């Protein structure tokens, strides 16, 4: 399914994936768009950040949800 | 005009001068974050942070955005 992100300035990208996709994956297709790397990246859905080894179903992410794609502070 | 109250953010029946929309969460408790012309994003963030009680890992988060709001990168962006 394809999954509405929503960068830090609002900025809306739509994403496609597969239900048994790994957010590890998913974040390497945003690396392939718009270059935004993995490790830097932080996925927040629903309060919770999204962890590599996890599933489209593993946080039962709604269709078309709003995830938010920010960065992080602390480098170490 | 300082007549209505157009000149300013009505939020939760307060009166503020911006507000960022934390949609964190999809079909609950809509966190507003009220932010002053006078204020420190960390200061700011933090204040509401305890004040509907959440977790400090959104303090970043919110922090950037309110970094911004008086900088000039992505948001009030113009010369360097």
């Amino acid at each position: 399914m394809q999954i509405f992100v929503k960068t830090l300035t609002g900025k809306t990208i739509t994403l496609e994936v597969e239900p048994s996709d790994t957010i590890e994956n998913v974040k390497a297709k945003i690396q392939d768009k718009e270059g935004i790397p993995p490790d830097q990246q932080r996925l927040i859905f629903a309060g919770k950040q999204l962890e590599d080894g996890r599933t489209l179903s593993d946080y039962n992410i709604q269709k078309e949800s709003t995830l938010h794609l920010v960065l992080r502070l602390r480098g170490g | 005009a300082n007549q209505q109250t157009s000149g300013k953010v009505l939020y939760e029946g307060k009166e503020f001068d911006y507000v960022f929309s934390i949609d964190v969460n999809e079909g609950g408790p809509s966190y507003k974050l009220p932010y002053n012309t006078s204020d420190d994003p960390w200061l700011t963030a933090y204040n509401f942070l305890q004040k509907n009680d959440l977790n400090p890992m959104f303090l970043d988060q919110v922090a950037k955005f309110i970094i911004d709001n008086t900088k000039g990168q992505m948001l009030g962006l113009g010369n360097p």
